[PDB]
């Protein structure tokens, strides 16, 4: 039963900074009827306004995005997740 | 929802059809048979996964397939070897979704609790915490290995995985010539447990003991020769860059790195009741693009199936067909065009729009359009839908077309008994649906070619019941529309005008005509012994219908003798010649029927006798009434039916 | 560079059992004068008695041999091998 | 010899057996009253005799006279018990008898009455039916339960001498003359007592009648069987006078109020004198024709009962088609008449053919109700698709015609010819009126006739067309003398209206229609229209054979008609004044004059 606890979702405005922390109790985002499809390698959509990081040797993960927009409001799930909300309102 | 798989499917297609970026339409395939398998494990009876392991399957492949054809495809011209980084695109499917044991619990706080002065249940403990740890460094665990390796005081695992780790600052790269060959030397000395021993030789690129692969999955099985095929490719290029030196070689290594068919001769041979299934060979076939070659094969042995093929096939072309034009094959395409719209029988409701993405040449053709034909019955679902999918002109002209031309053959025995009865039910509840594909096609511009549809089963009526008639009314039950047709054709240029809507404009009265008798008919039949004792409403009824009929004879014979003579389209006149003679003796009789149930009042006889009695008397001035019973057969009818009055008159 | 090898042929006796082995090396069959014919998916004329099997690899073991069954058996993905059951 | 001797004895004793059955000597006539009843028994109990010891002895025609002489005393000696009867009703047979004596002494002197019945009193009958004829005013003039009451009494007492038939086994002009006079008055019998009926009450007299009606079948169905015996035996027919004049008009006059008497009967009893007396064949099936009801119980069984009724065929010509064909119409009959359109019989029928061609030519004939055959005309055309071109040309003419004939005649539109005024000589116009309002034009016989009444210029027009188109009937002179006639109408008329324009629409008329093209119509002309050479009487008797007038004012009127013209045409102006028309008309269209024939060409 190995567990992945994340956090710092929510709701930000058109242009707003989030910092989503992802820490492996032992990044992929799923839009509202479309399928999972990878965030962060980065996608297309994400190039350039998202940054990945993690901590040399350990099973964390760090999402900090810059410059969100409402094409990125969504679920974002962790993997290597139960899911954290991360909207953007227009 | 979960129950219809299709219509997930479906969905994700039509998506894509609006949009038209071009790497969504496989993507949504991981979101389907995702749920499927969870929606059978989050909550429900456990039985369910002899199911649910179908779908617990059928994700992984659709992400191992979404590497492949964006890689030989998406080339852009950014700022070397293209059959190598097929390897890299194996690697990744092999070790992200792969199975790992969770964490042991119960660990032991000191070192030998129980004390060759451990017992048989310490080094168990051991090689407990030593399968663990052998186990998530396969799948990539790096980022938990590590923090794995130090926290179980299992330092001895700790010193390769920074090897591993120079190793992969010199793959990012893409000396250690010599780092090779001892580890693959450290395999062959004793005294290892089992699963440390299949460790060493898994980095390298070597074989190990048969004993460690036993327990070894024939699914997991793989991973040896893609790991030795590494192995050698770089010491191939490794040796041919030669980048160590010949004294850095130690041993020779066998650079010569077989094909993919060579190493699936070998993976389906240890373990082949399981590594053979049929949704874990699909794999090889990418790479082959042989798409009609592993389900046109289970239709010949019949003596002695699965679905979850049909929709995967099916679906690959439509994406096979984009993603390189005409890389399915074009005989395999309509033979996946024809078998995926005959198996959605089940699913035919929806459907209906995601097989034009793939229009080729079975929708362009008579092929592919002509199955609506057979289930468009009732329900005004299916027929509204059909709307969309940018679908219009000539294809809504070729398949109400082919709704009536279709169910004409079917007809040919319906002109045969031309002296006889038959069994007119299945006409009359199988030619109802034939009415609704031409009144759905509500355009003013195609009503020629179907509003001759009812005319042409005038002679499939022949004696007894007529099926004309019942015809009539379907057509009062969707009027108004020749108002339609007669505004849009003054739209189009037409040479021959004059004869074109003089035969629909005369068609329509003679069936109003038809229909009112066919009521007029029904009432008088109706009336029985109506009004019981209170005949003074009948005596003005029965008035109204003797003289209602009396006129509509009269009315009736000028319709169909408007027709003229002498005309080029003949063929018009000689079909009608037989209706008009056949609706001539029926109205005699109905007078006369005034003599069996009105005969209990002395009225209708000085009446209905010298009415009916002139009937044949003036029908012999407009050439005799013809001769109407040249084109029935009904002469010695009248001749007697009017005889009886003169037993009943005096 | 590839083809396959076969192995396993030889004479029998009417009824009796073969072996007849194939793989890539380093069905199908012809009687004498007819023509080539696919053996094994099986044919109407082996069904019941022939069993085909697959580790590039193919076995086929023949049960209940019949004198119709004498021709020269080749493996295809071979050289022949000759199958010959007297009556 | 030995059998005409005991004749001779046996006649002797019948004259004894007379005055015995009358008055006998040994009895005491001074003791009681006269004792009829006894001298009656006395000749009762010998006959027995007579006929045990006659035992056959049967010689030519020896055995019949003898059995018919028994009948000139048996007879007589039921009637004093009537006096009986009648001397308890007294008054009655007291103003009889009185009466009675009159009639002798008038008759043949004799004192009056003495009722010692002399030579078998055969003058009972006479008195009898001078009394029956005496009741149409005395009885008549009497109630008729008075006299109901009292004519029960004398059939009661005539019902007494038909027991004495069948016990002496029964197997001349004598026998034919025995009971036959009497039919000269039976008829005034039944009458008397079925004129009252119930007296004006039927609730109870029902069985005042149902127990009289025995006596009057009783007398009709046997008197009815001697005449056809007498008449085979006797041939009086040659001779035939008076006897048959009698005979044959008592006879029709039984035969209507026998089937009267048939119809007003108890159930079944009818039936049964049908059956027991072969005779009436008629009037017993006139009562059998389903005058109860149409049950399929009685009446298949006294149907199949007929079996050799041959004259039951004639029966089915009253008012069907039933009895399993019963041999088409009963042998296809002899003239159908209407029957014809009924023998089509779900055939096309040769007879059905000729039978509207006989329906054509039987309108010739006293015919009536045309619509029928007008329809029925068209209707055999269609039928059957020389003799066909006449029948096309006779159906559509006369129809068209009576059609438009009747139309403008009920229409009144031409409301009348001027010039007529009262002339006796036309009451063609009251018959036409007549002809019109009923029965199809009353068959339209003369359509002739019909034409010649001319009102509106535009009514009269047509009668050339019907002339042209199917005038192949009558003869030249019938056909030119209706021309004529016409001609002299328009004349008439056109001299009058200022202009001769009536002249002017129909020689267009003649040619816009194309008549001359199919239709040789000859050219009038002064000559043609001034031509008395068609006058005849016997042209003049077939004519105008409707009319019962002296064909002396019919010639007189056509002689003024013909001669107003031959004196108005001066120096013969008429001519002219239709050659210019004419021929001024028929220029520009395709129609040259012929003068050779006084015709049309083109």
């Amino acid at each position: 039963q190995l567990q992945l606890v994340e956090t710092g979702g929510g709701l930000v405005q058109a242009g707003g900074s989030l910092r989503l922390s992802c820490v492996a109790s032992g990044w992929f985002r799923q839009a509202p009827g479309k399928e999972r499809e990878f965030v962060a390698d980065y996608a297309d959509s994400v190039k350039g306004r998202f940054t990945i990081s993690r901590n040399n040797d350990k099973n964390t993960v760090y999402l900090q995005m810059n410059n969100l927009i409402p094409e990125d409001t969504a679920v974002y799930y962790c993997a290597a997740g139960q899911g954290t909300q991360v909207t953007v309102s227009s | 929802y979960q129950t219809e798989r299709f219509t997930k499917f479906s969905d994700t297609l039509k998506e894509f059809k609006i949009e038209q970026d071009p790497f969504n339409i496989i993507r949504e395939f991981r979101s389907a048979a995702g749920q499927l398998a969870l929606d059978l494990a989050n909550s429900g009876d456990e039985s369910n996964v002899i199911s649910s392991k179908d779908w617990e399957l059928e994700a992984r492949f659709w992400h191992l397939v979404e590497l492949l054809l964006v890689f030989r495809n998406a080339d852009l011209d950014l700022d070397d070897n293209k059959q190598l980084y097929q390897i890299w695109i194996v690697m990744v499917w092999l070790k992200e979704n792969t199975y790992v044991m969770e964490r042991p619990k119960n660990v032991p706080t000191s070192k030998w609790l129980n004390s060759n002065v451990l017992d048989v249940k310490d080094k168990e403990e051991d090689h407990i915490f030593f399968k663990y740890i052998y186990e998530l460094i396969l799948a990539g665990a790096i980022d938990e290995a590590l923090e794995e390796a130090k926290l179980s005081d299992n330092i001895s695992i700790c010193m390769i995985l920074c090897g591993i780790q120079e190793y992969l600052n010199p793959v990012i790269d893409t000396k250690h010539s010599l780092w090779r060959r001892t580890v693959y030397s450290l395999s062959q000395q004793a005294g290892l447990d089992p699963y440390e021993r299949a460790i060493y030789s898994y980095l390298s690129g070597a074989i190990p003991n048969q004993e460690v692969l036993q327990y070894s999955d024939w699914e997991s099985d793989l991973h040896i020769h893609l790991n030795q095929i590494l192995q050698t490719e770089i010491e191939n290029y490794l040796l041919e860059n030669n980048q160590v030196g010949t004294d850095e070689l130690i041993l020779p290594l066998p650079s010569h790195a077989l094909t993919v068919q060579e190493v699936l001769n070998r993976v389906a041979s240890r373990h082949p009741s399981e590594s053979e299934h049929p949704i874990r060979v699909l794999m090889a076939s990418v790479i082959l693009d042989s798409l009609p070659s592993v389900i046109h094969s289970s239709v010949e042995m019949l003596l002695d199936d699965k679905p979850y093929l049909l929709r995967i096939v099916t679906h690959l072309a439509i994406c096979l067909d984009i993603i390189n034009p005409g890389s399915v094959e074009e005989v395999d395409k309509s033979k996946l065009i024809t078998t995926y719209i005959s198996l959605l029988k089940l699913q035919g409701l929806y459907e209906n729009i995601p097989i034009y993405a793939t229009f080729l040449n079975e929708s362009d053709c008579l092929e592919a359009c002509s199955f609506i034909l057979s289930s468009l019955e009732d329900p005004q679902v299916r027929k509204k839908q059909i709307e969309t999918i940018n679908f219009l002109r000539l294809p809504a002209s070729n398949i109400l077309r082919r709704t009536t031309q279709r169910v004409f053959d079917e007809t040919e025995q319906e002109y045969s008994p031309s002296n006889e009865i038959s069994i007119s039910f299945d006409v009359n509840n199988i030619d109802m649906h034939l009415i609704y594909g031409v009144e759905w096609l509500i355009e003013g511009k195609l009503y020629v070619d179907a509003v001759h549809s009812i005319i042409a089963l005038s002679r499939r009526f022949l004696l007894n019941g007529r099926v004309k008639a019942l015809e009539q009314f379907m057509e009062r039950n969707n009027i108004g529309e020749i108002c339609k047709n007669y505004e849009l054709e003054k739209i189009a240029d037409n040479i021959s005008k004059d004869e074109n809507e003089d035969q629909f404009l005369e068609e329509i009265t003679q069936y109003e005509h038809l229909i009112k008798g066919i009521r007029e008919y029904e009432e008088w039949q109706k009336s029985v012994s109506l009004l019981s004792s209170e005949s003074n409403i009948p005596t003005l009824i029965e008035k109204l219908q003797g003289f209602s009929k009396d006129t509509f004879e009269l009315i009736k014979t000028f319709l169909v003798d408007l027709t003229s003579s002498n005309f080029a389209d003949s063929a018009d006149y000689e079909i009608l010649y037989e209706i008009r003679a056949l609706y001539t003796p029926f109205l005699l009789m109905e007078l006369h029927k005034k003599l069996v149930e009105a005969a209990k009042l002395l009225k209708i006889p000085k009446f209905i006798s010298e009415a009916l009695a002139f009937t044949s008397l003036v029908a012999n001035e407009n050439d005799k009434i013809y001769l109407l019973f040249q084109s029935s057969g009904k002469l010695k009818e009248y001749l007697d039916l009017v005889a009886r009055t003169a037993t009943l008159s005096n | 560079q590839v083809q396959l090898v076969e192995s396993g042929g030889g004479s029998v006796q009417a009824g009796g059992s073969l072996r007849l082995s194939c793989a890539v090396s380093g069905w199908f069959r012809q009687a004498p004068g007819q023509e080539r014919e696919f053996v094994a998916g099986y044919a109407d004329s082996v069904k019941g008695r022939f069993t085909i099997s697959r580790d590039n690899t193919v076995y086929l073991q023949m049960n209940n041999l019949k004198p119709e069954d004498t021709a020269l058996y080749y493996c295809a993905t071979g050289q022949g091998t000759q199958v010959t059951v007297s009556s | 010899g030995f059998s005409l001797d005991q004749e001779s004895i046996e006649h002797d004793l019948k004259l004894t057996s007379e005055e015995i059955f009358h008055s006998n000597g040994k009895y005491i006539p001074p003791m009681l009253n006269t004792l009829g009843q006894h001298l009656s028994v006395r000749k009762e109990f010998f006959q027995n005799f007579l006929t045990f010891v006659a035992k056959n002895f049967n010689y030519k025609i020896s055995p019949e006279l003898k059995l018919d002489l028994i009948e000139k005393f048996e007879i007589l000696n039921c009637c004093i018990k009537f006096n009986s009867i009648i001397r308890q009703s007294d008054v009655l047979n007291d103003i009889w008898e009185k009466t009675l004596s009159n009639y002798n002494l008038t008759q043949n002197e004799h004192l009056t009455t003495k009722t010692v019945v002399i030579n078998s009193p055969d003058v009972f009958p006479v008195i009898f039916k001078q009394f029956l004829n005496h009741v149409v005013f005395v009885l008549f003039p009497s109630q008729n339960q008075n006299f109901k009451l009292n004519v029960t009494n004398l059939i009661n007492l005539c019902f007494y001498d038909g027991i004495l038939e069948e016990g002496e086994k029964t197997i001349p002009w004598f026998i034919n003359f025995d009971y036959l006079n009497c039919i000269n008055q039976c008829f005034f019998d039944f009458t008397f007592a079925c004129e009252e009926e119930g007296s004006l009450d039927s609730y109870k007299e029902g069985l005042l009648k149902i127990v009289k009606i025995l006596y009057y079948q009783f007398n009709q169905f046997k008197i009815w069987i001697n005449t056809q015996p007498v008449k085979s035996v006797n041939a009086n027919d040659n001779f035939i006078n008076i006897n048959n004049l009698y005979d044959d008009n008592h006879l029709d006059w039984n035969h209507v109020l026998c089937k009267v008497n048939l119809k007003e009967q108890c159930i079944q009893i009818a039936e049964f004198y049908k059956d027991l007396s072969g005779l009436v064949q008629t009037l017993q099936t006139l009562d059998q024709n389903d005058s109860t009801t149409v049950s399929l119980y009685e009446t298949f069984f006294n149907e199949f009962p007929k079996e050799f009724s041959f004259t039951l065929f004639e029966y089915l010509i009253k008012h069907q088609q039933h009895d399993v064909l019963i041999q088409f119409f009963q042998e296809s009959a002899p003239k159908y008449g209407h029957v014809a359109w009924i023998q089509q019989i779900l055939d096309g029928s040769y007879a059905d053919a000729m039978n509207t061609l006989k329906n054509i030519t039987v309108d010739d004939s006293k015919k009536g109700e045309s619509l029928s055959e007008c329809e029925l005309h068209l209707n055999v055309a269609k039928l059957s698709s020389i003799n066909t071109l006449r029948k096309i040309q006779y159906n559509l003419d006369t129809i068209d015609a009576e059609k438009n004939i009747s139309n403008k005649l009920k229409k009144g539109e031409v409301q009348i010819c001027k010039r007529f005024k009262n002339g006796s000589i036309r009451e063609v116009f009251n018959i036409l009126v007549e002809e019109l309002k009923s029965t199809t034009v009353v068959n339209l016989s003369d359509l002739v006739e019909l034409y010649s009444m001319l009102d509106d210029e535009e009514s009269l027009f047509i009668p050339l067309r019907l002339l042209s188109v199917d005038g192949n009937l009558l003869n030249f002179e019938v056909k030119k003398f209706l021309n004529a006639l016409v001609w002299r109408r328009i004349v008439l008329l056109n001299a009058s209206n200022e202009g001769d324009k009536l002249l002017q629409h129909i020689v267009k008329r003649v040619f816009d229609e194309e008549l001359p093209k199919n239709n040789d119509f000859p050219l009038p002309s002064v000559d043609l229209l001034c031509d008395k050479s068609l006058l005849t009487p016997e042209y003049i008797s077939e004519t105008y054979g409707r009319f019962p007038i002296d064909q002396n004012a019919i010639r007189e009127e056509i002689y003024e008609e013909i001669s107003q013209v031959e004196t108005l045409n001066s120096d013969n102006s008429l001519e002219i004044k239709l050659h210019s028309t004419i021929g001024s008309v028929a220029k520009e269209k395709n129609y040259t004059i012929n003068y050779e024939t006084n015709t049309v060409e083109y």
